[PDB]
RNA sequence: CAAGACGGACCAGAGCGAAAGCAUUUGCCAAGAAUGUUUUCAUUAAUCAAGAACGAAAGUCGGAGGUUCGAAGACGAUCCGUCGUAGUUCCGACCAUAAACGAUGCCGACCGGCGAUGCGGCGGCGUUAUUCCCAUGACCCGCCGGGCAGCUUCCGGGAAACCAAAGUCUUUGGGUUCCGGGGGGAGUAUGGUUGCAAAGCUGAAACUUAAAGGAAUUGACGGAAGGGCACCACCAGG
RNA sequence: UUAAAUCCUUUAACGAGGAUCCAUUGGAGGGCAAGUCUGGUGCCAAUUCCAGCUCCAAUAGCGUAUAUUAAAGUUGCUGCAGUUAAAAAGCUCGUAGUUGGAUCUCUCUCGGCCGAAGCGUUUACUUUGAAAAAAUU
């Protein structure tokens, strides 16, 4: 289908941008 | 799963939660304590002593009624045998077994099952003498395992 | 699976030395029988004595006949036959000279196209192949 | 056969909280196992438990909420020196501001940021985001 | 789907469960008192005996073991106790 | 009448065994899993270097027996046929290798549905044992436990075939054992060791090469096969 | 300057237009920077060999060879794999080594409230303190 290098790329891009997100989000709540 | 079998079965006894001796329950404790000693007289393993007593006279748990276990009462009396009934009735097996074998040359699965056996037999040994019960000269021959029964 | 013990040191560094010797860079620079049969004998050069010349024949889709010299190498007596730029850097070699060689140039693996041959030619007479050729300076006999 | 109960805890809390359920069941229950859920109890990670105490080892009755990403436990317990304890965090921990190293110490089960006020070190059990 | 109190479960989950399995494990068997046609008196016997009880006056066989529970004289009668 | 061999059909979606394997009745012998248990002991456990038991077939050394089949071999045809040696059968020693397969360590936890099957147990109306005079066997309904095997599934995983494990894995740690490190050289040389032998276990380097390999989707393609039509095709004729 | 010098620093005089007082080394017309180019030389327009031009990179430096490290998670403790790609032992009993369920909330004598003494079962673990060459970092 696709090499197995962006899809690692993808999957830990999504993961950073969650980390990001619970961030702001926590951030929020003080 | 089993030691030496390749079986994972479940069955076992299930304790309840309530340690308390039922009501209708008349026995004393040294009443199930004198029935222990002539049961002990009369020449059984407490395996038996504890299944006799919970059919017929209806003592659920012996350590819930006298507070101790059926082997420290028969220890504390002293009616208690010098080697313990497990690694006892292992010895019994592996006798057989070895007479069996003596008479029929030609069954390895004989073979196989004896070396079972006696391999139990060396773990409950070990255990045995690692906790003081058997004193540490003791050692499990194949010509003294008759002798021991 | 791999044990995970608080006590296992012994057992991971045993396991991982013996699965070191089981690769063929580290079994190669710790044998040492691959120094014991180089024949640059370790070394990034080597000197010799140009034997003959002689010619091999390139890869079979593409046809060619690369012209080589044999030399004997001065330290340890092997033969080896070595690589020429081009046709006419040949001439600057005569039998019987001192030449020094060095490797192909990929750490000791052959070449893509001329098969079979390791080593090519840097100096000869003691002056550079390449200011030979560029006239820069003129080889004595 | 079973060694580390701590750890089939935490995987059995993890499964759960993976495939979206809301309770979760325990079993066996231990005392390093209460004091690791009420360190994740007090950050508002597994919300609610409650321990259902029979004549043997307890079971624990857990109310997952959803925060939790991902619990685990680690195994062997190495000892962190209060120095690699920040070696440990980049190596556990997905950011610097979230996320748990729970070390037990001999000020008690604590997590790296309360071990790092108390300045003491001990032996390393997990981790949670 | 997906919710449901596992702290509460209704007697009939639980009664239906592996007596190991419920939530707090509980076994399934009891003693139940029999009296012997030929007498009056009481004898509590288990419900999974593997032992054959004979009565104490009257030495008659109130049951035999079975695999499972066991199984009483005709003639005897028994009541759940406790 | 006799000799040796072998237990078909029943015979599976079966079962048992650690595996190799296991199918005539009857008796004896000693084991065994699962189930049941308000018995007992009370951590006695898991996994394997060393060392040891068992290990299909073929093979080797002593006997016995040699019906069928049959390596070799002698003949006749031109992968087959007739005869049949060693063997195939039994007893006692060795040898310890197989595609000895799930091409897939073992122990433990968690994580969908279904309705079938083997054993044990529990609860329950009914039909049967020429309405059975109570239980018992055979069926029927449901549940529980350990199994063998399926179908299904955006649980997730995988390169894909696919896997309820080959999942819970870059968000990377339950415990522990054996073992691979590009293709050849080469299971070769050498040494050790086991074996009566055949052989078994261990086992390189020099050198050489740019690959080796796994999975899946695919147009065109001289052709090939099934049919149909036609007296500018055929049969019988003019 | 220095033992005496040289070099550097400081200063007279001379010292730059092709400021000839002239920067090299490698690579590019398949992929990371960089080509729809020219001329000789042979085989049956393609095609061996050779000289160039143009462009690109680093620059008083730039190639090459060999070893090694990093890329490399191809040695994997962090952190690899072992159905079909290299790979799990014929199978199980079969000691050592590795791993092992739940549980338990300070004082006695003698000298001025203190000092000595027994430590409290032993450790492992963690924090503190002493002590430990410079140079190197």
């Amino acid at each position: 289908v696709l090499p197995k290098k962006e899809k690692m790329k993808l999957r830990r891009e999504q993961w950073l941008q969650k980390i990001e997100a619970i961030k702001l989000a926590e951030q929020k709540h003080r | 799963g089993r030691m030496h079998a390749p079986g994972k079965g479940l069955s076992q006894s299930a304790l309840p939660y309530r340690r308390s001796v039922p009501t209708w329950l008349k026995l004393t404790s040294d009443d199930v304590k004198e029935q222990i000693y002539k049961l002990a007289k009369k020449g059984l393993t407490p395996s038996q002593i504890g299944v006799i007593l919970r059919d017929s006279h209806g003592v659920a748990q012996v350590r819930f009624v006298t507070g101790n276990k059926i082997l420290r009462i028969l220890k504390s009396k002293g009616l208690a045998p010098d080697l313990p009934e497990d690694l006892y009735h292992l010895i019994k097996k592996a006798v057989a077994v070895r007479k069996h074998l003596e008479r029929n040359r030609k069954d390895k699965d004989a073979k196989f099952r004896l070396i079972l056996i006696e391999s139990r037999i060396h773990r409950l040994a070990r255990y045995y003498k690692t906790k003081r019960v058997l004193p540490p000269n003791w050692k499990y021959e194949s010509s003294t395992a008759s002798a021991l029964v | 699976g791999k044990c995970r013990g608080l006590r296992t040191a012994r057992k991971l560094r045993s396991h991982r030395r013996d699965q070191k010797w089981h690769d063929k860079q580290y079994k190669k620079a710790h044998l040492g029988t691959a120094l014991k049969a180089n024949p640059f004998g370790g070394a990034s050069h080597a000197k010799g004595i140009v034997l003959e010349k002689v010619g091999v024949e390139a890869k079979q889709p593409n046809s060619a006949i690369r012209k080589c010299v044999r030399v004997q190498l001065i330290k340890n007596g092997k033969k080896i036959t070595a690589f020429v730029p081009n046709d006419g850097c040949l001439n600057f070699i005569e039998e019987n000279d001192e030449v020094l060689v060095a490797g192909f140039g990929r750490k000791g693996h052959a070449v893509g196209d001329i098969p079979g041959v390791r080593f090519k030619v840097v100096k000869v007479a003691n002056v550079s192949l390449l200011a030979l050729y560029k006239g820069k300076k003129e080889r004595p006999r | 056969v079973r060694m580390n109960v701590l750890a089939d805890a935490l995987k059995s809390i993890n499964n759960a909280e993976k495939r979206g359920k809301r309770q979760v069941l325990i079993r066996p229950c231990s005392k390093v196992i209460v004091r690791f859920l009420t360190v994740m109890m007090k950050h508002g990670y597994i919300g609610e438990f409650e321990i259902i105490d029979d004549h043997r080892a307890g079971k624990i009755v857990v109310n997952l909420t959803g925060r939790l990403n991902k619990c685990g436990v680690i195994s062997p317990r190495f000892d962190v020196q209060l120095k690699d304890l920040e070696k440990w965090q980049n190596n556990l921990l997905p950011s610097r501001q979230f996320g748990f190293i729970v070390l037990t110490t001999s000020a008690g089960i604590m997590d790296h940021e309360e071990a790092r006020r108390k300045h003491t070190g001990g032996k390393i059990l997990g981790f949670f985001f | 789907p997906l919710a449901k109190d596992l702290l509460h479960p209704s007697p009939e989950e639980e009664k239906r469960k592996h007596k190991k399995k419920r939530l707090v494990q509980s076994p399934n068997s009891y003693f139940m008192d029999v009296k012997c046609p030929g007498c009056y008196k009481i004898t509590t016997v288990f419900s999974h005996a593997q032992t054959v009880v004979l009565c104490v006056g009257c030495s008659t066989v109130l049951c035999q073991p079975t695999g499972g529970k066991a199984r009483l004289t005709e003639g005897c009668s028994f009541r759940r106790k406790q």
